[PDB]
């Protein structure tokens, strides 16, 4: 088949480099959900993650982001002029790494996902599974010293910059 | 529009009962 996208973030810490992530884009199972995520890591459509927050770490269960329109949780916008449909759950919660999509409910996808750090079986079904950490997980762990119980970050934590691996 | 994209960290909450 066609070769699944690799992207990558460089994460900081209040500006401070903290380590790459990158992740393989599951394109082969969720095309439509896989190209809004690499295309929003590229920026190529003139928008996307890069100088975006992860807003919301909830340490032993995942780390959010996605929110580069109204930098505070609410926001952020796919590629599509829409919130678009939640493509299959073809692709379950099996581990710490798996990258899905946050919601606001069924077919409410705009551009705001998740890397799991934990198995959330719960999820199955309801989030759309669309990648996983490769690389880098290391930082992901790093990055759950600054979250809290509700969520709420302790330093901002930002995609410094991102892009697809060639 | 805003919208609040948290029905993950409910579905924890509940799986937390
Ligand atoms: C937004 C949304 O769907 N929230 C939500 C609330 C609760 C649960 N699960 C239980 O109550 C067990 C799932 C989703
Ligand atoms: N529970």
């Amino acid at each position: 088949g066609m070769v699944n996208p690799t992207v990558f973030f460089d994460i900081a810490v209040d500006g401070e480099p903290l380590g790459r992530v990158s992740f393989e884009l599951f394109a082969d199972k969720v095309p439509k959900t896989a190209e809004n995520f690499r295309a929003l890591s590229t920026g190529e459509k003139g928008f996307g993650y890069k100088g975006s927050c992860f807003h919301r770490i909830i340490p032993g269960f995942m780390c959010q982001g996605g929110d580069f329109t109204r930098h505070n949780g609410t926001g952020g916008k796919s590629i599509y002029g829409e919130k678009f449909e939640d493509e299959n759950f073809i692709l379950k919660h099996t581990g710490p790494g798996i990258l899905s999509m946050a919601n606001a409910g069924p077919n409410t996808n705009g551009s705001q996902f998740f890397i799991c750090t934990a198995k959330t079986e719960w999820l199955d079904g309801k989030h759309v599974v669309f990648g996983k950490v490769k690389e880098g997980m290391n930082i992901v762990e790093a990055m759950e010293r600054f979250g809290s119980r509700n969520g709420k970050t302790s330093k901002k934590i930002t995609i410094a910059d991102c892009g697809q691996l060639e | 529009d805003p919208a609040n994209q948290d029905c993950h960290v409910a579905a924890w909450h509940c799986w937390q009962r």
